[PDB]
């Protein structure tokens, strides 16, 4: 917008005058995870397509890390809703 | 995007938040809040088994927030099920109608606290305020407007009762309870005054005002 | 990689949250029951989300008795604040109580001292706008800054404490008297002369009088009186928050 | 919102209170009084007598203005209720 | 379908595999055939083809629902045979391995990803 | 067109969820329950039957009330679902009628006029055009307004003879006793005397 | 005919799931804690003795006034079931009649005529065929018009001691005592010298 | 029906005076989902049983497969509502 | 004979579920908090000490009065159970024959003889052979009827010193003073000179003997 | 040392005795019950609440504790860090000052009452008297001296309300009730000679 | 620090008076980190319970 | 600190577990590469030595990375673990002295240890969790 870059100069002016998170952490988790599983899947349907040079052994070695990759997550996913359900128990 | 296993673990683990939703980000508090101090006022304090109250509540609170959740469902949930926008964008563009009700409600002077605690810069606009000072500024906002509305409530309660003590106190029957004289006319005030529609049309006005 | 070290976000978001929490639970209108519990407990996990970060993380083991000690300075700092924070809805109460008493509306107390029949619907009242007048002037938004800013002065790390200074809140229990004869000196007088009025009644003839006229008569008075007198609690109800408030300031330093 | 209209809702409230018990409280005061002078005219002095005629007084007044109580009553809490939602903060 | 767009490359992959699985035990049964051509597919193309319809509207109840109802490419001959017959044993037996053992992975790497989704649902 | 069996195991378990739910606001569960326990704050004992006998009680009541709605519900849907003769889903349509017309026959014109207008709802029509999610709303205000006219009016008699003794007493000049302790044995005389419990079981079954 | 083992221990523990309201609704549990506590409230000791006492006493008094039916339905019933004689079917069957004998026994006819003419059951004939879902709810009221009969008629001493004390101290003059303080150890001293508590638990039982 | 008809041109009259989100209606299309795959997989399956040419063995079990990864979807969905409700209808006002 | 180890178990934590029930109708408890429950009240305060003072206080009471029970029961039977030298089922028949004397020495023999007609019980030939389920509610009322006899007994002292304030108020020409809020600190005196809460719990202790 | 499983155990049951330990170890009785019956004096029983006078009486108790607290920081709370001494014999340590507390404010009659209660014969020495012994005795003080600061709280009070009947006794009045009269003298009393902080300064030098 | 190698001089006075990541540790740390946390948790309704029954009481 | 101390020498004890593995792991990976001795670690001597102190590694010397733009990357980390040589069966020519049985037999037996210390650790920590379950 012109007003948000106009908020754009004046938090560098903020800067000027001056001189990630817990959620964020989680997102990026969840992004590298559906990257690795992404890059796996993709390797292994350029390898059932034909096309030279993709090994099944590095195949197959990389759908075993994506489904480690993904029971982590999973088990992190389980205790953190098991923290939040015991954390909304608590009396106040 | 993400891998459909990430998106339906996400999903899944989303769904569980919706007590949450509900009560920090909803209607359904300033909905309730309400309800328990009218309960107090009038005496009897089982009366709607509460299930009744909550349920009455719930519907109140799905009719009141129906154009939010349209503007979701049509900005948000519309273009994600058409495969239009991705999982990770969906959240993003519909929390914007839910922000902007949780705007229109919330009072300024809990808005400067919280953006005083968090040290963060001026807020010129509306525009530059992020959720994690709108959330509770929304909350403490809500909580005070139940509060005042449940105390301009209890006022006619407490007068009744009052006026019933003073009469009994005229003609010298001073061990005469004034409570158990004071529930069945309480119960008769709140049945003549449309008790629960006007306070219905009250609360529905309270928010779309 | 994917480190994410749990004890350290845990011991940064562990102890604000109890600090918060322990305010939440005993400051007056954020510590009401009518509150849904859960409400008051996302209120507090917010709160401790948007302030805690800021804070430097303590990094004693929750397994230790030095974190027993953290926990009770928690919950006594929260429940000092709240209930210093009462005492002025506590002096409202009593003055309401007082001016509801010499109304001779509960006659049954100076009979049956306690007896299961009491009902002080003036002190009620008079305790239900007091908070209403709370809520205009946004004293709970205070409450909870001042509940940020005791950080700075006296940081989660476990630090020393002094003693005279409980007194003061103990001896805060004068305020509650003091401050409440300040709001029922006026319209009480008055009920006193009323009474001395009634008084010369009864030096004329015998009997026939008090219990039959007296009440009536009183009970009109006092309500017309104190009717007329509500406009008077408001600057005695921001008198009564900023005691409260600075003497808050001075004494948990 | 502002303390002027708490206070001005809280003095409406309290002289609503006035006016709905000043009819029972007044009548039974001159009923009071009236019986304690003829007592005093007629020298004569128990205190259960003036109990008497006061309650059947009171309970008359309830038969004559009654019906206005019950209308003044719920026309202040119907204004009240139809009111809240312009007097939010 | 979310789920049918996840799964549909290897569902693709697999039924190609059968159906040439299908066409190389047809060559290796008719090597006998004088005259008959050995034919065969190009995977890569055919599931190219099959990865990149319309059915008919029903109005109300009694109306009927529309019903639903590969390319062959020879190969090229390295010996000539006398009968015509250009089926080679040798390299038809090798591609029928390599199918058998395409179709088993292609099994398995379906398997390993309905799995996930499971215990992703699973608690 | 019929679901697959597995849905229809799955929707017919997870809707016993609402079981408590249906009782409480749809069905008399709410009326009785209120009536019954402001009648206890009426009697001047607060707990003298414990609340489970009212329970179960209030419970048998419902359940006698609303035997010829689950008479009719069973001919209409349960039978014919039950012999593979209809669908889940006609089923439950044929068999939401006469809870739909039981619900309208208790239910205020004002409340169901208020709650089409927090609806959007604009021609309405036939008293058959009311859906499921307006109607049972201000079926549950109807419901609680009436059970507040009930108790308020059931009051009436115990402040009258609370009233009584209390003048009695303090013209008499024993002013110095509590009327209530006094009042409560003749509170429940007339309550026995009555026959309150049989009575207050026939108005109530007679209110529908 | 006879139940499969699973669906026999199914059924025994839903049932046992029940007892509590078994207890209340068709023993003589009810009428006699309501006793007690009208007792309880008419001494002026509204804590005097805890409810887990009265609890107890009512339980060992409901024992042994139903110690009879009990007998019944092990010697008719379950003796026969456990020893593989009937079915759990007809064991129930045939243990169902001595409790409903027993509850026969002390219900009134007017409430069973109310939930038979609300229930729109057809002409009964005799008390031979009456269905349990008709005699539980008109037995419950029955007991409940019992129990508030005897707290009201135990309330009388107790209101002659009050009202002979309260004129004690106002023939005096003594306007401003209170009489509640001076009645309180007289009512326990009446409730001691008549043997209080044992008469009226003898009372109770001879009622059933 | 005549009524029939009658509510058809009344449809017809809505449409042309325009030249609304339901809870309900969505559970009543993923629900409509489910079973209409579950119904596809299952006469899939009975076309292969008789014998019918065109159908391959492995498309039968990968629909199968997908039937059973749906319907655990809606069974887990159905678990998070239900609990979510029970713990809205637990509290205390 | 002995039972099961998984069986024994599981009778030791269901019997653990009884303790409240074991402590109001078997052990002293029942009678020394009614009487507390009294005393309070002939004080004129009924707030008094707090509720949970009294308990304890009763509790501990409770526990010096049923020391040699304990020790008893522990010495004959527990003892045995620890060293092994009896089976759970044996245990639990010797261990009560104390308490259960000690039931029988405070239970009167008429609310003893009600039970027994009660449950038509045959002809019991002594105290020994006296069923437990026929001593325990005769125990209970032979308990309660004590606790009123010693709280009516308690209410004497105050009761004289209201009707001697009250006399002395009304002689004076002065009706209108109510003479209970004058009494009350003059009843805390009776109770502060003369020892009045040790007098009373070697009152009652004494009494159990 | 035992195992960490089994202390967790112990402290978290013991935690759940924390109202116990304030009532019968502390001095929380005799505060409340000072509370109590001065509110009882007054003719108001509910004009401050209840909560405020528990909530009082609780920063009192932590006042008046706080030496004992510091006694047992000093011989358990430090030790315990540096290891010198731990587990149970420190626990017994930091308890022995509240047993000095407990000795200190209990008088001999009640210990030599609950020790024949408990056939403790041999008993000779005055710091070795049992927790069972010194209990209930400690709380039986408690009340009696509550009962006694109660009774010297109430002789002013009684005086002025006597004082103002026989003023309008003396007056000519026979019918008016003195307590609507005496009720804001007694208040006026209670603020002007500043009742509350001296009251507190007794109760803190009463120990 | 210049403060902290005072605090170091400090407890030597003292002492004269008295005269990548693998999922083993990620796994480890992660069930801490909870079994704290329900620790906290547990201690907190503890002390809240008793609390409550305090100010619960009637004076 | 408490719960931290009485579970570290079961901790430690799996990782050093987990670092035998990798070893022996690549022992049998490098099974016939020529002239490769085979290397293993004695667990107690080193169990010990880990708990008396610390847990330390030979490099780790990374990159640092104070921007949020600068490229991550890192040398090499292993363990302070002292790798020895396992005494050869018999010998060969090409020169490794990884005897495949000896291999296979620790492999099985490392695997079976680390299950032992996974089943003590998650029994010791559920029987916390059952304490601290009210």
């Amino acid at each position: 917008a012109i007003q948000g870059i106009e908020g754009v100069i004046s938090q560098l002016q903020a800067t000027a005058m001056a001189a990630v998170s817990f959620a964020g952490q989680l997102h990026a988790a969840l992004d590298r995870i559906s990257d690795r599983q992404a890059a796996a899947r993709v390797q292994a349907e350029k390898f059932t397509l034909g096309e030279p040079g993709i090994a099944l052994n590095d195949v197959m070695a990389d759908m075993q890390k994506a489904s480690v990759s993904m029971q982590m997550g999973i088990q992190v996913r389980n205790k953190l809703v098991a923290a939040y359900q015991e954390v909304m128990s608590m009396q106040v | 995007s993400w891998s459909l296993s990430v998106q339906t673990l996400v999903f899944i683990t989303s769904l569980t938040f919706l007590p949450a939703i509900l009560l920090m980000m909803t209607s359904f508090t300033r909905i309730i809040i309400v309800f328990g101090l009218l309960r107090n006022a009038l005496g009897t304090p089982s009366a709607p088994p509460n299930q009744v109250l909550l349920g009455l509540a719930l519907f109140l609170t799905f009719f009141i927030m129906s154009p939010v959740i349209d503007k979701i469902y049509v900005d948000a949930y519309q273009p994600f099920s058409e495969q239009k926008i991705s999982m990770q964008e969906a959240l993003d563009k519909g929390a914007q109608p839910l922000r902007a009700f949780m705007l229109r409600q919330t009072r300024e002077a809990d808005l400067a606290l919280f953006a005083r605690l968090a040290n963060s810069g001026p807020l010129q606009g509306p525009e530059a305020v992020p959720m994690r000072i709108l959330l509770p500024a929304y909350v403490t906002s809500e909580l005070k407007t139940a509060f005042q509305i449940g105390f301009t409530i209890f006022i006619p309660f407490l007068i009744i009762d009052l006026v019933i003590a003073s009469v009994l106190m005229a003609l010298g029957m001073m061990m005469v309870p004034p409570a158990t004289i004071a529930l069945p006319f309480k119960l008769m005030l709140f049945v003549l005054v449309d008790g629960w529609q006007l306070l219905m049309g009250s609360l529905a006005q309270s928010f779309y005002s | 990689v994917t480190s994410e070290q749990w004890l350290y976000w845990l011991h940064l978001y562990f102890w604000p949250l109890l600090r918060v929490l322990a305010l939440i639970s005993t400051a007056p209108i954020l510590s009401e029951r009518a509150i849904p519990k859960r409400v008051k407990l996302g209120l507090g996990i917010m709160i401790t989300l948007v302030i805690a970060p800021s804070l430097p993380a303590n990094d004693t083991p929750l397994f230790s008795i030095a974190a027993l000690w953290l926990a009770m300075q928690q919950i006594l700092i929260g429940i000092a604040l709240g209930f210093t924070m009462q005492f002025a809805f506590a002096a409202v109460r009593t003055a309401g109580e007082f001016i509801g008493l010499q109304m001779g509306l509960s006659f049954a107390t100076f009979v049956d001292p306690g007896s299961h029949l009491n009902m002080p619907v003036l002190a009620r009242i008079m305790d239900m706008l007091a908070m209403l007048l709370f809520l205009t002037f946004n004293g709970h938004l205070w409450l909870i800054s001042l509940l940020v800013d005791t950080f700075h002065t006296l940081p989660i790390g476990s630090n020393p404490v002094n003693s005279n200074a409980f007194m003061a809140l103990a001896r805060a229990g004068g305020l509650i008297f003091l401050n409440g004869l300040m709001l029922a000196l006026p319209v009480i007088t008055l009920l006193l002369t009323l009474n001395l009025a009634l008084g010369l009644l009864n030096r004329m003839a015998p009997q026939l009088s008090i219990f039959v006229i007296g009440f009536p008569l009183t009970l009109t008075v006092g309500i017309m009186l104190m009717a007329a007198l509500m406009p008077l609690i408001a600057p005695f109800c921001e008198h009564l928050f900023s005691e409260i408030f600075n003497l808050l300031a001075d004494i948990v330093s | 919102m502002t303390p002027e209209s708490v206070m001005m809702m809280g003095t409406e409230a309290m002289k609503v209170a006035l006016a709905l018990a000043a009819p029972l409280l007044l009548v039974a005061l001159i009923t009071g009084l009236i019986i304690s002078i003829l007592q005093a005219a007629t020298q004569i002095n128990e205190m259960t007598l003036s109990f008497i005629p006061k309650i059947v007084a009171v309970f008359i007044a309830i038969i004559v203005a009654g019906p206005w109580m019950l209308n003044l009553l719920l026309d202040y809490v119907r204004t009240l209720f139809s009111n809240l939602p312009y007097i939010i903060g | 379908d979310r789920l049918d767009a996840a799964l549909r490359f290897q569902q693709e992959a697999l039924n190609l595999r059968a159906q040439r699985q299908e066409i190389l035990a047809a060559n290796i049964a008719n090597a006998d055939t004088p005259g008959y051509q050995a034919r065969d597919i190009d995977f890569a193309s055919e599931l190219k083809k099959v990865m990149v319809g319309v059915a008919l509207t029903l109005t109300s109840s009694h109306h009927i629902p529309a019903q639903a109802v590969v390319d062959l490419l020879y190969r090229v001959p390295d010996q000539p045979s006398l009968d015509g017959n250009t089926v080679d044993m040798d390299r038809e037996r090798t591609q029928f391995a390599d199918n058998s053992l395409k179709y088993q992975m292609g099994l398995t790497v379906l398997g390993s990803q309905l799995k996930g989704m499971m215990n992703v649902l699973q608690g």
